[PDB]
């Protein structure tokens, strides 16, 4: 009985040690990859909208 | 076959040239552009 009591005591001590060392945190870092070629082309702005201002009104005169 | 023979006979030496293509040569990219106008005029010369 006494052996059981001491064994439970030390087992509870080591279990408490495990629980206290269990809560150590972990960290995530973000790694950024470049866009794939097809996705890039699908995302690319049409020239009709990139530089449409070339015929907007003019530069020597206002609107 | 023409261009298909060349296109198909692919090897390891090509992986470094065409694997995971990053660019397309047949569809270009235009940089942001601002509208400009040019005028050419005379300046006054001070002196003889």
């Amino acid at each position: 009985t006494s052996f059981v009591l001491m064994l439970l005591f030390t087992g509870i001590i080591l279990i408490a040690t495990n629980e206290l060392t269990y809560n150590r945190p972990r960290e995530i870092q973000y790694r950024y990859l470049p866009r794939d070629l097809d996705s890039f082309i699908r995302t690319q702005e049409m020239p009709s909208a990139i530089f449409s201002s070339m015929w907007d009104v003019d530069t020597r005169r206002g609107g | 076959a023409g261009g298909l023979s060349q296109l198909v006979a692919y090897g390891a030496q090509d992986v470094y040239l065409t694997g995971n293509p990053q660019i397309t040569f047949f569809k270009t990219v235009y940089r942001r552009y601002t509208n400009f106008a040019i005028e050419s005029i005379q300046q006054t010369i001070n002196g003889s």
